[PDB]
RNA sequence: AAAAUGUUUU
RNA sequence: CCGUAACUUUGGGAUAAGGGGGACCUGAGCUGUCGUGCACCCGUGCGGUGUGGUGGCGGUGAGGGGCGCAGAGUCCAGGGGG
RNA sequence: UUGUACACACCGCCCGUCAAGUCAUGAAAGUUGGUAACACCCGAAGCCGGUGGCCUAACCGUUGUGGGGGAGCCGUCGAAGGUGGGACUGGUGAUUAGGACUAAGUCGUAACAAGGUAGCCGUACCGGAAGGUGCGGCUGGAUCA
RNA sequence: UAUCAGCUUGUUGGUGGGGUAGUGGCUUACCAAGGCUUUGACGGGUAGCCGGCCUGAGAGGGUGACCGGCCACAUUGGGACUGAGAUACGGCCCAGACUCCUACGGGAGGCAGCAGUGGGGAAUAUUGCACAAUGGGCGGAAGCCUGAUGCAGCAACGCCGCGUGCGGGAUGACGGCCUUCGGGUUGUAAACCGCUUUCGCCUGUGACGAAGCGUGAGUGACGGUAAUGGGUAAAGAAGCACCGGCUAACUACGUGCCAGCAGCCGCGGUGAUACGUAGGGUGCGAGCGUUGUCCGGAUUUAUUGGGCGUAAAGGGCUCGUAGGUGGUUGAUCGCGUCGGAAGUGUAAUCUUGGGGCUUAACCCUGAGCGUGCUUUCGAUACGGGUUGACUUGAGGAAGGUAGGGGAGAAUGGAAUUCCUGGUGGAGCGGUGGAAUGCGCAGAUAUCAGGAGGAACACCAGUGGCGAAGGCGGUUCUCUGGGCCUUUCCUGACGCUGAGGAGCGAAAGCGUGGGGAGCGAACAGGCUUAGAUACCCUGGUAGUCCACGCUGUAAACGGUGGGUACUAGGUGUGGGGUCCAUUCCACGGGUUCCGUGCCGUAGCUAACGCUUUAAGUACCCCGCCUGGGGAGUACGGCCGCAAGGCUA
């Protein structure tokens, strides 16, 4: 565009889409497990991915993935929910922080323990 | 209609130099004559001449004769217009532009007449950055 | 001269 | 006197709805009209005309004030909206 | 050699209804809130403007008081509240609409080759659905030169 | 933010008065009708602003913690009082909401001061010490007050520094792990030998901050603190992430599209370097990862620094308003622009030179920076203002001139259909093949006469005209634009153009007319698994006319307008002018304006474009920012409706 066109109407940037609206500017949010279940992934994958409908303290209810082999949380279990997308799962944009509040660390972890909330074993 | 006769001079020179023409001609103006003079003094054209009208009998004609070196080699690597009519560019005595790392010359119209950057910097005078001929 | 279709391997 | 919706065929809907003031005493100026009278055009002897008159009558009144439970004080005289 | 949206290579690719599920969203008799004001009614404190018959040590007195002040009272303004009609906006809503994704469901084969009626654009009507047809246009078609 | 277009009536101005520290519609009376706004008023949304902070090559983008400056507020709303000074935090008055006391009559209160509690939250500390230092209030002073401040506690929250050992040690030991059963690897690692003592722990010494303060005596909260001597033992002191690619670092075992992993590409379906564990390794290290957020990479809003023929992107076309922009030249102004000077840009930060903490972080100090602004003095090349010329851009005059440019009216012929009559008789028609259909009530065919509507063969394309959409019988009437020309005239009057307005194929809509042919819908016949189609026979709106409406097209050259420049070659349309023979014209040239094809330089991702640019440049406008959702919803405008526009 001409300089006069830029003067009359300047450049405008893009919108910069948000990824995790339910957190509302917080690194993680507390919630209650309104439902605990399993979901079949999208193709080409195939499994029984463990997820939970959680009512976060922001008043929004979202689906959160439960990582790691092992699971204890059930109905009305208080959880901490952080960001994180599961690619082969449409509509899952949050994960549950293992080792925090009611959810507990994965039992037999010995590598990458901190990411699954497993205390070091003597 | 014609908007920037200086840009017309620059593009005429660029096109003629690219097409390997020995001479180019244009309607004459004082600032065009000054730019041609400093181009000749800096060695980018062989010579220049202002001709009294005898074909159109209307106005003076400025004619630039260019120089090509051994094996038909361009003496002008390019010319660019800086202070456009749409947006004019003025440079201070400290912020004078450098062309081709200093190899080329920026033509600056200062309050003391047309002066190449090197000159201006020596006189510590700025002005309107007309061209970047290199 | 008209004359349709071709699931999910691993 | 202020103000008034959905909708609309742009006319409406509408007095939509919903408000304020009103009478009495006093009253500054403003006006309708006539007026003896001033000068004047006078075609006068015209059954006239334009300036112009302190005043009379009437209309209207800002403001100020009085009294009562109540000032459209009686009779008369839409309820409204979806 | 030409065309192609095919390259799993025409036993290709691919379109839309219908049926099922999931998610987000629109409409909707209504219903439930919120915000910002408006026009009136009433109007505390208070300042200001009046008034003050009541109360008043300094001042002045013709030494019976007066001056000045104060309580009180009235008026304007005035927060809040009341009443009414609008404006904007959030949630929700029987019912309903299309969108996205998922069976490897059903119905045809519309497009891609001249896709077997060349395709597409605007518009119009028609039809379970793709689509069909008319009118004008385009080549992002071609036959025959 | 325009999916907010009108806002304001003490409102804008005037005069007199009042008021105030003070100007002022600040207030009041009177007079006038202003004031603001598409260069965005009014309304909605969000927000304390800045020095700075983060990021970035820079330009920018994000941000407003500590610290420092200004502002605003102190339970919510309002009000004044006192005072030099008041949003009066720890004041007063009233009202509202709250909490508390009450003998029920009435009273009391406001941590967004410091610490602290409840609550909310992913999340943020002690109900500490001292006025010794600096600052403040009052007092003549000693002094008193100071949750300012100086300090300490708490938290890896950040930054910085240090330690967890150092040298030697092959016999390359065991043990794990791997293996080709040879061995390899962990690994100089260990064992073993000799050393050192920072930090921690134990113990001793022990400050500065005070050139203060106090008449003196005396006087340090921090504080037995920092620093430092001695002692102990190599000890009390290493984890976290990762190892398919980007990306530094690989194998075995287990599992078998399961369990699971993932930032993207993807991995897992029996040989998984991608899951889980182990050995080994790599990056970091009192941290390491994950999540959130910001900038970068992203030239992915491109001023620096992008684009629009086919990738997303040229408005359907023109006219034209604001605006942007401006051929040659004289004079002048000195606003832009440029150069000095003065003032200012506090400090801190930041860059940098010195200095101090054992170094560093940090701290002090000098300078720079503070990218500007104001004042003032100069310069006049350019931009602009004022003013005067010039004619080449532009327009006009006169003459020449091409054409389906447009509107109106009359009118010509062929053909179709229908009608009437003659003739004649069995089919006609139609298709891939048929049938529906028509026809002995005489069709088809054939001839004559007539009626009517619509479109104009040949000319006619490789062409002309128009802003585009578009425009073809002939004639007349009315009318627009273009092209050329040497003289002539005006003298930059130019270009573009948001919003706005007009024009805008066909279909469609309204009223009336017309209706031959054609022909959506429709009916029937065929084809077919079906055939709401293709094909056939019928056939209504429509196609036509008048006047409106709609305003969209693959409205395409998918290429906005203007201008200048940059090889040619070769067709063709229009106007001149020149030449020879003519004294026509055939011909050649040449010039100006169109319209094609080929093609160089150049450009492009390629295809291709290439003087009619998609090349080289300047001016202005429109537009693009991944694909869908979607040119859809909501709102608004336009329309009779269909719908269109904005989005
Ligand atoms: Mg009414
Ligand atoms: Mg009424
Ligand atoms: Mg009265
Ligand atoms: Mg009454
Ligand atoms: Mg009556
Ligand atoms: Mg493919
Ligand atoms: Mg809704
Ligand atoms: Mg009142
Ligand atoms: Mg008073
Ligand atoms: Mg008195
Ligand atoms: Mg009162
Ligand atoms: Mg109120
Ligand atoms: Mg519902
Ligand atoms: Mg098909
Ligand atoms: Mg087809
Ligand atoms: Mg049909
Ligand atoms: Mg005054
Ligand atoms: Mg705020
Ligand atoms: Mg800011
Ligand atoms: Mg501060
Ligand atoms: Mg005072
Ligand atoms: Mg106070
Ligand atoms: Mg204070
Ligand atoms: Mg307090
Ligand atoms: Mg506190
Ligand atoms: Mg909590
Ligand atoms: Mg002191
Ligand atoms: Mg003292
Ligand atoms: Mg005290
Ligand atoms: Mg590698
Ligand atoms: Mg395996
Ligand atoms: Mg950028
Ligand atoms: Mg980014
Ligand atoms: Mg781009
Ligand atoms: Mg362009
Ligand atoms: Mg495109
Ligand atoms: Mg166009
Ligand atoms: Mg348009
Ligand atoms: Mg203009
Ligand atoms: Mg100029
Ligand atoms: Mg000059
Ligand atoms: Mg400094
Ligand atoms: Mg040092
Ligand atoms: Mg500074
Ligand atoms: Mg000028
Ligand atoms: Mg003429
Ligand atoms: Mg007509
Ligand atoms: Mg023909
Ligand atoms: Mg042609
Ligand atoms: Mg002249
Ligand atoms: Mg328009
Ligand atoms: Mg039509
Ligand atoms: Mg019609
Ligand atoms: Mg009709
Ligand atoms: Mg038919
Ligand atoms: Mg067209
Ligand atoms: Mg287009
Ligand atoms: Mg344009
Ligand atoms: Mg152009
Ligand atoms: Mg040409
Ligand atoms: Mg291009
Ligand atoms: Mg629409």
């Amino acid at each position: 565009p001409t300089i006069q066109q830029l003067v009359r109407k300047g450049r405008t940037d893009k919108i910069s889409k948000n990824k995790t609206p339910a957190l509302k500017g917080s690194p993680q949010r507390r919630g209650v497990c309104t439902r605990v279940y399993t979901t079949t992934p999208k193709k080409p994958n195939s499994a029984l991915r463990k997820v939970a409908r959680v009512r976060l303290s922001s008043g929004i209810e979202v689906t959160a993935y439960i990582p790691g082999v092992g699971h204890n949380l059930q109905e009305h279990s208080m959880v901490l929910v952080r960001g994180g997308r599961v690619k082969d799962l449409p509509g899952v944009r949050y994960k549950i922080v293992r080792g925090s509040l009611d959810t507990q660390g994965v039992k037999g972890r010995k590598q990458a323990r901190s990411r699954y909330g497993a205390k070091k074993e003597k | 209609t014609m908007t920037d006769p200086i840009a017309d001079m620059l593009t005429r020179l660029r096109n003629a130099n690219q097409a390997y023409h020995d001479q180019t001609s244009m309607p004459h103006s004082k600032i065009k004559a000054g730019i041609a003079g400093i181009l000749k003094s800096e060695g980018y054209i062989a010579d220049y001449k202002v001709n009294e009208p005898k074909e159109g009998e209307v106005g003076k004609t400025l004619t630039l004769t260019l120089k090509y070196g051994e094996n038909r080699e361009r003496s002008i690597a390019g010319v660019r217009r800086i202070s456009k009519p749409g947006l004019r560019v003025y440079a201070k005595s400290t912020a004078l532009p450098k062309v081709l790392g200093g190899l080329g010359i920026a033509i600056i119209s200062t309050s003391q007449g047309l002066l190449t950057d090197k000159q201006a910097h020596e006189k510590s005078v700025g002005g309107e950055v007309l061209a970047y001929v290199w």
